[PDB]
């Protein structure tokens, strides 16, 4: 589905940036598809 | 929403003698409080809305906030008890220009603005119970170079007793009104 | 002629400007002493340094900037620092109490000492410019003088020189972490009276910047001298078209035309995109279009308002060093065909863009890399409605028990005051709604 | 479960206990008064009609001259009984006391406050509707009590700070208990009101300074 | 030039104002004679808000201290570092109280007070701009606590915009030295409620709780207790003394911590307090500070909060730390037990952090916060006090020294106003249906 | 909505419009461009008072 590189950090990246705090790299870019 | 109706002579939209006056009014509470109870003066139910806060307690005339009650009819005339304690009360207008302006007129800021869509007007009060009849077409003839055309909706915070809000097309002498919308 | 008079309040105001002037002193020739060498020579122009600085006869450059505060703690280790003898010192305003975290102490008690002496000093400043472009504040809502005497110089501002600009580079307070417990009372009280006084407004809170520098940066556990840090080049990158020749450069005034809708509506948010240490700098390479795609990234962003809840009203971008017209005219047209970055529908334009020449210079101690190329970008969400309701919650928590109120009441206040604040939060809330949904 | 600020509940998953209770709003134990012993005695001159109009006190001499030094803060003492006759002889007999009566309610009402705490120390909720009755009605009945009682506010009002916010949210029914002043956090409001204007200066400070949230009146 | 001017009250506050001047003039770098023998020059550019200057290069502190007893002077004048006081600044009666309230109130301490006044304009008109005073006491005695009340009473109607702190060894439950004592707390906290901006509260059962346990010395001694009262209030306001990335003084505390006008009755506690048999093998981090300074086994009063709910509480650092650090922890601790938190009030933790740290160690913290477990603190006291007050037990020493029986009795009311009262507020919940 | 004063006199001699108030009091600077704008309209009724309300304000 994505084009880019910037597509795979918005698409299905479930963090919120209000909500997640103190986050790690991985735990950013969590997609539906790993649940 | 109020569309169809012949808007002719004068406009109710709450009464305090009802089965359920607050049916089209959505409702917000917090550290607040209505009921409906008597008052001593004028021997006859009104409504209470109280609470510490005068900025979230309030009734907001369109229940779905999407829509718009248009009323093309000048005046907007209210029968509010003084408490002294603070209260605002907050209409939209629609001009010519096809764009959305504000009117809120509170208890305390001293000093009028106009700004883009708002504009803060003062009020005093009488000592008594009192009906305020709002002048209207020429607020929006003094604070901007448009005319009048509808009023979308209204709001009313916190701190006062509420019975018969209506609207006018005319500011009428007390005589000529009708006895069901004289005060005592 | 370019001229800009910094001015800065508080003790973060102190400390973001000594990492913000130890920045223009490497960018410049300038040494702590306050004159350039001449032994060697790196200052290749001639007045690339009179935006900032200003010249006696002899041989030195002293800054047109005053670090006021209301504690002497934090000014005096600026009368006794390397940079002791840059700063001329009739300068360093400093009182005798400070305000003790309230925005009223510092308004109507303490502030009013202090209020007459830098109108003196702004004006034997502004009076040698003959071409004054436009102040700079830098504050942070939190504390009691960076929120109390910060509100009234504006006032005094405005109705002294008129239409002059006054950029403000804040701090807003951070969602779930701040220090004090006094402060959305502060915040909530001068986000009202810095709204009719200023002209911009970039706002950037301090946790968002502690996740970059865990992640982009590999800083475990940083300190305030890393924040500092960044926000030198954030301001710098700002204004590095007023001192260095550019291709496609812009001025103070032509960000105001350009990302301000309204005259309400003058808060962007903030992004530099390759923040980036030396053991991954070298490495990978750093074209236009790969550090434009970082500047829209939702992580990277600079607040904590996440730019996938609403529609970009505005975006400018600003580059330096290395690049061509031809790649940033590329690069922004791959942002528009992706559907899930919203523009607002009334701007089919979206973007005004600045081409500088002049790299950002690395700083001894600092933390980044030097870099051939860079990017800031500050675009205008309504996504800042977000990180707006929230502080209705905080301040509508403590108010209707009415906790701390009798501090500032007990100071030269009235008890309306905070609910005549409130209502324009309240106000400002309806404005990012009416001006971001669509039309019909 | 887990208890605090311990090396438990700073676990991933661990649920905490608060803190247990706290005594506020919740009725306080009674003790024997003084009513009743000076009335099983027989001291006090007092009789009961049981007219068909009412219940209405009987008396067996003048009120115009009573010895209120003694029997002023005796009723105040009945005023924490709920049983039939002592929660109806506190109450009827006190207003007539304070209706009749001119230069001797003053220097009496030194004498009075420690019983208006300590009914007021009880949370039950219909005393505190019948001691609220009265705090209006003793002072508008003499003249220059006003005055006389702010000093007097630092110790009465604390018990009226916790119940002013007392109050019903029937979003649009009908209230039919308005007949009889039975909510309390509007008779707070009548009272508080009440003693500000009667008072000259430093009527507002004190209360003010005791019930934390008041706002001002007369401007 | 914001100086601050001490108070030493009674036989308890001398000997608590010897130690703190051993623990502040160490710090300066001074040495018993009086001279200055330092080794930096952060430790002399703010050493005159304690200090004062003399001829030929000498530092008296801007200390008064009072007695009813002329022998405990003597002492305090003998002792290592006593002689760096100005001896016409020591103020001793020529009888003492004799653990009676009323001798030290009414009867014998009024005829001295009138001196201490005359004392205390002249050491604090020399002040530049003066922040506050200080008092050190304990509520058991006839001086310390008896004139105690009665110098604050009568120093807030002349300085009354100065900032005003105590600290008070309040009585312990079970430890007791005095069988008059109650008397001597119930009539003291009526006075002291409505003066002073600030107080702190230390039972010595708990200080003995502390030395038994955490510390594990086994013959601890009044030194051993006054090196730990010293340590947390020059800690309190070190935030002054030296520069800090983030400080905040006594203003920024008192304003910042006490909700409403009568709850300013705090309890310390002291991060590093590590055995000398363990001082070399526990690893000096912010994590395990926070750890140490969160726990009912360390608080200074003898009462846990695990009875209660956190009003407002705040620690200030000393080292070379990381703002992160600092801010995570509290914000993990404050989201991984909320219950003991108040919800009205949401972020309720506030930190500050300077950067010199005390003598010998690495890095350190101490803590003043606000619980509603001090309720119990005050509905024990009043359980003896009427255990001893309904059958008149010792009052021949105090009514027929000139007073009335009714004062024990308004005394009694204004404390359980105050229980009554912290009791609103570990029950008062965010929306007002949910309490009945 | 209801601010228009004019009605419908359906004649045998064709259609005119009554009015209910003088034609030489109107309110013209409201009036007017406001019939100019049901010049755009074709369906019965609302082209027909839009091209004969016209030309008579004009002749008065």
């Amino acid at each position: 589905k994505i084009p880019k590189d910037d597509l795979d950090f918005r698409l299905a990246t479930l963090y919120n940036h209000h909500t997640g705090a103190f986050k790690n790299k991985t735990e950013i870019l969590l997609h539906q598809e790993t649940i | 929403m109020f569309k169809n109706t012949f808007q002719s002579g004068f406009l109710s939209i709450l009464y305090s003698i009802g089965s359920k006056p607050l049916q089209i009014w959505d409702k917000k509470v917090r550290n607040g409080h209505i009921k409906r109870i008597t008052d001593n003066d004028i021997q006859s139910l009104v409504l209470e809305i109280e609470g510490t806060n005068v900025s979230t307690t309030y009734i907001t005339c369109p229940a779905d906030p999407k829509k718009t009650l248009g009323i093309k009819l000048p005046f907007l005339v209210m029968i509010i008890k003084n408490l002294k304690k603070y209260f605002t009360f907050e209409v939209q207008v629609l001009d010519d220009k096809n764009v959305r302006r504000r009117f809120r007129a509170s208890n305390y800021q001293s000093t009028t603005r106009v700004k883009p869509f708002i504009c803060t007007m003062p009020m005093r009060l009488d000592d008594g119970w009192n009906q305020i009849q709002f002048n209207l077409s020429d607020f929006t003839r003094r604070a901007y170079g448009t005319n009048y055309i509808e009023t979308l909706r209204v709001q009313i915070h916190a701190n006062c007793r509420i019975r018969r809000v209506y609207f006018s097309d005319r500011l009428y002498s007390e005589d000529e009104l009708p006895a069901e919308f004289k005060l005592y | 002629m370019r001229e800009c008079i910094s001015i800065h309040v508080g003790q973060a105001g102190v400390q973001i400007g000594n990492a913000c002037w130890e920045l223009y002193c490497l960018e410049h020739g300038i040494q702590p002493d306050g004159q350039m060498p001449s032994d060697k020579t790196i200052g290749g122009g001639d007045d690339s340094f009179n935006t900032f600085f200003s010249e006696t006869g002899a041989g030195k450059h002293v800054p047109r900037a005053v670090f006021v505060d209301l504690e002497p703690t934090v000014i005096d280790e600026v009368r006794t620092g390397t940079y002791r003898q840059l700063f001329h010192p009739e300068q360093l305003i400093t009182g005798k109490e400070d305000a003790a975290n309230n925005y009223a102490r510092g308004h109507y008690t303490i502030g009013k000492e202090i209020i007459d002496l830098v109108l003196d000093r702004i004006r034997k400043l502004a009076d040698q410019c003959t071409g004054l472009q436009g102040f700079l504040v830098f504050h942070s809502f939190g504390g009691g003088t960076g929120s109390g005497f910060t509100s009234l110089l504006m006032e005094r501002l405005s109705v002294d020189y008129g239409k002059k600009s006054k950029l403000e580079f804040s701090i807003y307070p951070a969602p779930q972490v701040s220090t004090a417990v006094v402060e959305p009372y502060n915040s909530i009280l001068t986000t009202h009276t810095t709204l009719e006084h200023s002209d911009c407004a970039f706002m950037v809170d301090n946790e968002a910047i502690y996740d970059i520098c865990r992640r982009n940066l590999d800083i475990e556990r940083p300190t305030y001298t890393n924040l500092n840090r960044l926000i030198g080049q954030i301001v710098s990158s700002i204004t590095a078209s007023l001192r260095f020749d550019g291709a496609l450069n812009v001025d103070l005034t032509e960000f105001q035309t350009n990302l301000v809708p309204y005259p309400r509506i003058h808060f962007p948010l903030a992004t530099y995109a390759p923040v980036i240490s030396a053991e991954k700098a070298y490495h990978e390479q750093l074209s236009v279009a790969e550090i434009t795609n970082a500047c829209f990234e939702p992580a990277n962003q600079m607040v904590k308002c996440d730019p996938r809840h609403g529609k970009y009203m505005a975006c400018c971008l600003l580059y330096r060093g290395d690049v061509v017209p031809k790649d940033v005219n590329a690069a922004i047209a791959t942002i528009k065909t992706k559907r899930t970055i919203q523009f607002v529908d009334w701007c089919p334009t979206g973007f005004k863009v600045g081409i500088n020449y002049q790299p950002p210079t690395v700083v001894p101690g600092g933390d980044l890399a030097k870099v051939q190329r860079a990017v800031c970008m500050l675009s205008n969400t309504t996504a800042i409605a977000e990180a707006w309701a929230r502080l209705d919650h905080k301040f509508d928590l403590m108010y209707a028990k009415r906790a701390f109120v009798h501090w500032y009441v007990g100071e030269g206040m009235e008890e309306g005051e905070f609910s005549e604040a409130r209502e324009d939060m309240a106000a400002l809330e309806k404005d990012y709604e009416e001006v971001g949904v669509d039309s019909v | 479960v887990s208890e605090g600020f311990t090396v438990k509940a700073m676990m991933k998953n661990s649920v905490v206990r608060g803190p247990p209770v706290a005594g506020a709003f919740k009725e306080r134990p009674a003790k024997p008064t003084t009513f009743r012993k000076c009335y099983e005695r027989g001291d006090f001159p007092i009789a009961l009609e049981h007219d068909s109009k009412g219940n209405k006190i009987a008396w067996k001499v003048e009120i115009e001259k009573l010895d209120y030094h003694h029997y002023l803060p005796l009723f105040f003492d009945g005023l924490s009984e709920m049983t039939f006759p002592y929660e109806f002889f506190a109450r009827r007999g006190i207003h007539d006391m304070l209706e009749h009566g001119g230069n001797k309610i003053l220097p009496v009402i030194p004498q009075l406050i420690i019983p208006i705490k300590n009914a007021l120390n009880l949370r039950n909720r219909q005393i505190i509707c019948v001691t609220l009755k009265v705090l209006q009605h003793l002072v508008v009945s003499s003249e220059m009590v006003g005055e006389a009682l702010l000093p007097y506010y630092r110790q009465i009002l604390p018990i009226l700070n916790i119940f002013k916010n007392m109050n019903v949210n029937s979003g649009d029914g009908i209230d039919y208990s308005q007949q009889k002043r039975e909510n309390i956090g509007d008779l707070i409001q009548e009272t508080l009101e009440a003693f500000e204007r009667y008072g000259g200066e430093d009527a507002f400070i004190n209360i003010k300074y005791m019930v934390p949230t008041y706002e001002s009146c007369l401007l | 030039m914001r100086e601050i001017v001490h108070l030493q009250a009674g036989q308890c506050g001398n000997q608590i104002g010897a130690k703190f001047w051993e623990v502040i003039s160490d710090e300066h770098g001074i040495d018993p004679t009086g001279t200055y023998h330092g080794d930096s020059d952060l430790q002399l550019e703010r050493i005159n808000v304690y200090y004062n200057e003399a001829t030929g290069g000498k530092y008296v502190p801007r200390a008064v201290l009072v007695d009813l007893e002329p022998g405990t002077m003597d002492s305090v004048r003998s002792g290592p570092f006593g002689q760096i006081f100005r001896p016409d600044n020591f103020v001793f009666g020529q009888s003492g109280a004799g653990n009676n309230w009323a001798k030290g109130h009414y009867t014998e301490g009024a005829e001295l007070v009138d001196s201490v006044l005359d004392v205390v304009r002249k050491e604090a008109e020399s002040c530049d701009c003066l922040q506050g005073f200080q008092l050190t006491h304990s509520l058991g005695g006839g001086t310390g606590s008896g004139m105690g009340t009665l110098l604050i009473s009568k120093i807030r109607e002349e300085y009354p915009d100065r900032i005003m702190n105590t600290f008070s060894v309040v009585p312990s439950p079970k430890v007791s030295d005095t069988v008059v004592e109650p008397y001597n707390a119930t009539l003291s906290v009526h006075q002291l409620v409505e003066n002073t901006d600030e107080t702190y509260c230390i039972d010595n059962e708990a200080l003995y709780d502390i030395c038994f346990r955490t510390l594990k010395l086994t013959t601890p001694t009044y030194g051993d207790l006054n090196h730990l009262v010293s340590a947390t209030m020059s800690g309190v306001t070190t935030c002054l003394r030296f520069p800090g990335q983030l400080n905040a003084d006594l203003r920024k505390l008192a304003v910042n911590m006490v909700p409403f006008p009568r709850l300013h009755f705090f309890m310390p506690g002291f991060a590093p307090l590590t055995s000398r048999g363990s001082q070399q093998y526990r690893a000096l981090t912010v994590p395990e500070l926070t750890q140490q300074m969160f726990d009912a086994k360390n608080m200074m009063a003898a009462c846990d909060p695990r009875h209660g709910r956190y009003l407002t509480v705040a620690a200030v650092f000393r080292g070379r730390m990381s703002m992160k650090e600092v801010d995570e922890q509290m914000l993990n601790v404050q989201n991984k037990n909320s219950s003991y938190f108040v919800e009205w009030i949401p972020n309720n933790v506030k930190t500050a952090v300077c950067d010199i740290p005390p003598r010998g160690l690495k890095m350190s913290a101490t803590f003043i916060g606000n619980s509603t477990a001090i309720q119990e603190l005050f509905k024990r006291i009043s359980e003896q006090f009427t255990a001893m007050f309904r059958r008149k037990a010792f009052l021949h020493w105090y009514t027929g020294e000139g007073m009335d029986e009714m004062e024990f009795t308004e005394a009694e009311s204004n404390m359980n106003d105050l229980v009554s009262e912290y009791q609103q507020y570990q029950d008062a919940t965010a929306e007002e249906e949910g309490e009945f």
